[PDB]
């Protein structure tokens, strides 16, 4: 559905040449959902904006469904438009509407017949769980309430493309997690072409197929989630990925721990597992393989798009020659050994 | 207590009102199209000329200094070739409605510019026209905001309005300028005051519980 | 132009400077410990009275509610009783500064509203009393806000003064009201004109002067 | 006993509808102890706190400080006590219109002081905190955590006896709440200044805090040390503050999965509390190899809290019927509390 090719904006502003993207290309195979992550400034809402133009790229190519958005009438730019749909992290409806109509807005703007936009807006009404609250203002709702109204709205046009600004940004992670979960079961359903941008890998988990990372406006991973949880390329999609398990060496450690061996010391090491890895009796069947102590200081484990993974911080009690033993079974055996230090 | 007199100046409430909002009415027919034009065309927003809105800001300003009766005053050679007249409401409503507008367009951009942008962002990606944005959007949702700024439009204009008595615009003013100034009827002075109070709280109290109805 | 007028003029814009500032600094000396004392007697405030608030609010919005002119000739009895004289200069001062206080008030509260109530907080745990936290920490978050009021204040009285030149308060309002409208000379109206509206300038843009050089 | 609360009830009229802040609480903050208060939004933190100062009325209760009551006292008196008692705030509370410098000498400007000592004492509190050089700034220029470090100085410009930190580092990030309470350590420690503490992060009290009491509701559902607290919770609450502290999640797929019930082809899926001597101890690693179980480890974290060492687990047991009783037993032996959660 969306093609950008090569795509770099810089901002005018302040006598400072900012790079809020460079060089940035990306696909999105119509039919999936498709996150991009990134940091405060890495140039995501600078981004997302250049699909449906709510900035304009200073060079590159914009495309949706094979449709190049860069040079248009802006009459043929409203009716582009239609085929794009978006929402937003403070969700933007007009506060002197009902649910109802704060739907029926983008119908009202393309002229509709009074009957065909009640039968469009009732439709996609209890399609979000809103036909309960048709009457309601925005004032009565929930943040989630009101991104409901905001998604029901996006589709009023009927379009190939659903765009999120940092669409759960602010909201309970439990609604957070219904939101989501509304999201994808329109992909599922309906073969709506969904491009995500957030700050939170747990949003990029829940729903992605694929996923790029951005810095300094470009972006330098563009895989699948399971490649990038699993198999993080860069530092930094690791860090991330230290976000979303949450792994913390305790501060006694750092000053107690030690850069080579010192007599009658213990190796501190990374584990990381891998699918079927995870599942397995790995580290019991070290204590009775190689007569070994695995002390856990830290561990923990996570589904990303259908590959589960882990890591895990461990001290290993034995022998020289137990002790690499065992690290080895665990290598052939596909577990990542990182040898962290001493204690 | 004249009967003779109570009239006059019941005629006098009259007076006040048909000046205060014939104004107010036409105030806004020039407020409400100049103060949506300096809104949008501020820098961040839709038309965005700095050049255009350096302009009519300066016209705004330059105007809202004036102060009304030295305005009132200075404008009767206009005032007459417009109505033919000076004294009498229907030549005071010139100068008065001058006097509300600049003044009007400032409230009506300051309340414009209270209504969160991107809206307009949510609003533009819809494929909406600029003249969509301000009729389908932006105006509903600034609305309250527009009903507080004829209140005080209202309010400010019969004090206005009364100032027109000194140059004889024929108002409840002018009862207590003639009666107060000269002649001193402390029953006249004292219900001239009293009525126009009134007629302060009325307008708010109107006002003030009409825009609790449109907020929401 | 005439040098007798000329040199008359000079006297209606000091009469007018006289009047504005002087009226200014009464109106504060008075709507400041009013607006202070309307701060702190609203619900949850350092002294709470449901009540003794209500009386404060209500007066100043009856003293605010009545237009200027209308307040200076209901005045005009006060006026000689405390000046002996309702005619000139310093007896302006006397309506022309009750015309001030509820403009300063309402102004000094709502400029007090603005500083975070947790300022408050902070100073009683520091076992700062209630005359403290005024002078020592409420009125310094404000003085943004307060010389904001000033500047807003003395503009108003330029208006107020000059339409109290219809009732013989002299200043340049005097000067244009009689060459303006009692008998018109045009070059003495247009420089009337242009006077006044430069007095707001100078009084608008040295305020700003002040605010914009309080630290942020 | 520096500080002592006793019986503290509050409650308020608001609406129609009456509501009961605090209810019978009672804390004794040893003098030089860091002590905690923990609880959800609405439990009655920042009432709680505020008595101790009197910026809000106990309704019924005893507030004692270094000995002197407060609760009935004269307003005069309360400024000479409130002296000795230092305040920050979660939302800084500076003067805009102050330098760090003067911001923090108001409190010394209260009272009169010659500007000499005032210059003095200033100059000292700021070196203190690390803004000395920053003397001249405006509140408005700096960032977060310097806010604070005026803030803490300007408590302590009187040199109080006592410090209170309401919700003190909650609007600070991650790496500053830990500068910020390390720097609030250190003047326990080395001025042997008291503090009295309320957060919604269970990490603050493992941090810093001597003492701890979870509160609910305006109740004190658990009250002892932080050392106790942390390793024997006696509280299903205090444990999920715990349990949060070390970030432990449990996937919603496992949850799914998890069921009290217990069927064919299961594991149980149990929690496990290490203390301090069963931490080190490889308890776990030797069970494997004694009663030939297999386990799994779906998350664990060990930690400090108030100089003891502390962890928990939640892991599957794969084993035999009787294998997977027996290893259990041995933990329960060996000082690990072992709580099934389910089977799976
Ligand atoms: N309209 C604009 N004018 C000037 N600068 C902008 C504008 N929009 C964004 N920027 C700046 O350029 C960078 C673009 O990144 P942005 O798209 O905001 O990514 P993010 O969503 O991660 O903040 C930002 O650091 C921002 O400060
Ligand atoms: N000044 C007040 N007026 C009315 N109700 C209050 C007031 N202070 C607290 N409450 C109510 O009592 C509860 C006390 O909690 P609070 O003092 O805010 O501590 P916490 O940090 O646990 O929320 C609040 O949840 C609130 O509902």
């Amino acid at each position: 559905m969306i093609k950008l090719s090569n795509i770099t904006k810089v901002f005018h502003q302040g006598t400072r040449t900012i790079q809020a993207l460079n060089n940035v290309s990306l696909h999105v195979p119509a039919g999936q959902i498709y996150g991009v992550i990134g940091a405060s400034g890495a140039g995501k809402s600078t981004l997302i904006r250049c699909v449906n133009l709510l900035e304009r790229p200073t060079e590159g190519s914009v495309l949706v469904d094979g449709q190049e958005l860069t040079t248009l009438s802006e009459s043929e730019l409203t009716k582009a438009r239609r085929q794009i749909g978006m929402i937003f992290q403070h969700f933007n409806l007009l506060s002197s509407r009902t649910v109802f109509g704060n739907v029926a807005l983008p119908l009202e703007l393309d002229n509709t017949p009074k009957d065909e936009v009640k039968r469009r807006v009732t439709e996609l009404l209890s399609l979000v769980g809103l036909g309960d609250k048709h009457d309601s203002y925005p004032s009565n709702l929930s943040g989630g309430q009101k991104q409901r109204v905001a998604i029901a709205r996006a589709l009023a046009s009927n379009p190939k493309v659903l765009l999120c600004d940092q669409a759960t940004s602010a909201l309970d992670p439990a609604t957070t997690r219904s939101i989501l979960e509304l999201l994808k079961d329109i992909n599922r359903r309906l073969g709506l072409t969904i491009l995500l941008i957030t700050h939170e890998m747990d949003v990029v988990k829940r729903i992605c197929d694929c996923v790029a990372v951005i810095s300094n406006g470009e972006l330098i991973e563009q895989d699948t989630v399971s490649e990038v949880f699993s198999h993080p390329k860069t530092p930094l999609a690791q860090k991330f990925i230290q976000s979303t398990l949450h792994l913390d060496i305790p501060e006694d450690y750092q000053e107690r721990l030690q850069a080579e061996p010192f007599t009658d010391c213990v190796p501190m090491l990374r584990l990381e597992f891998t699918g079927q890895s995870v599942d397995a009796p790995l580290l019991s069947e070290t204590a009775r393989r190689f007569n070994v102590n695995n002390n856990i200081i830290s561990a923990q484990m996570d589904y990303a798009g259908g590959v589960k993974f882990g890591i895990m911080l461990t001290e290993m009690h034995g022998t020289q020659q137990d002790t690499q033993a065992a690290i080895a079974w665990l290598q052939e055996h596909h577990v990542k050994v990182e040898v962290l230090g001493y204690v | 207590m004249s009967e003779p007199m109570m009239w006059l100046l019941v005629r006098g409430v009259w007076e006040t009102l048909a000046m205060t909002f014939v104004s107010g009415f036409f105030g806004f027919v020039i407020g409400l199209p100049v103060g949506v034009l300096l809104y949008v065309t501020r820098p961040g927003q839709i038309i965005a000329n700095a050049k255009l809105y350096r302009t009519v800001s300066a016209i705004v300003n330059i105007f809202r200094s004036i102060p009304f009766i030295i305005l009132l005053v200075w404008m009767i050679p206009f005032t007459r070739v417009i109505v033919g007249t000076s004294i009498g409401l229907q030549a005071a409503i010139v100068p008065l409605t001058v006097g509300a507008a600049p003044f009007i367009a400032r409230m009506v951009e300051n309340a414009l510019l209270e209504i969160p942008t991107g809206l307009i962002e949510a609003s533009r990606a819809m494929g909406a026209t600029p003249m969509q944005i301000v009729r389908k959007v932006l105006l509903p949702e600034a609305l309250p905001g527009l009903v507080n700024a004829a209140t005080i439009t209202l309010i400010t204009l019969v004090g206005y309005s009364a100032m027109g008595g000194a140059v004889g615009a024929g108002g409840l003013g002018q009862i207590g300028y003639q009666y107060g100034y000269i002649g001193y009827n402390a029953t006249v002075m004292n219900t001239v005051l009293v009525l126009l109070v009134i007629l302060v709280y009325l307008i708010q109290f109107a006002g003030d519980r009409i825009v609790r109805a449109v907020t929401r």
